[PDB]
């Protein structure tokens, strides 16, 4: 989420997330969100 | 699964939001009360 140079949509960059514990409050205070439709899962309950 | 995003319950209480979870829902209960009712209907003819 930090990053610089988010790769063009042409070619997206992909990263692989394993092996670690998710908080997704980080991913909630590094962006002013502006649209989060999450389909498969509810935002709410994220973290269980 | 009756055409909805998984056969579990307890799977598809905490994988989405509560006003659209009752979508999901309303196919598992129709599936299986067919299921017992063509149950029942066997067992009466067989009974006779
Ligand atoms: C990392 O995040 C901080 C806080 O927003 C920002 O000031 C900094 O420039 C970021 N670093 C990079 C390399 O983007």
């Amino acid at each position: 989420f930090n990053a610089t140079r988010f790769a063009s949509v042409y070619a997206w960059n992909r990263t692989r997330i394993s092996n670690c514990v998710a908080d997704y409050s980080v991913l909630y205070n590094f962006a002013p969100f502006f649209a989060f439709k999450c389909y498969g899962v509810s935002p709410t309950k994220l973290n269980d | 699964k009756f055409g909805a995003i998984s056969s579990v319950l307890n799977d598809i209480l905490s994988r989405l939001d509560p006003p659209e979870a009752e979508v999901q829902i309303d196919r598992l209960i129709t599936g299986r009360l067919q299921s017992l009712q063509t149950y029942v209907t066997q067992q009466l003819i067989r009974a006779a």
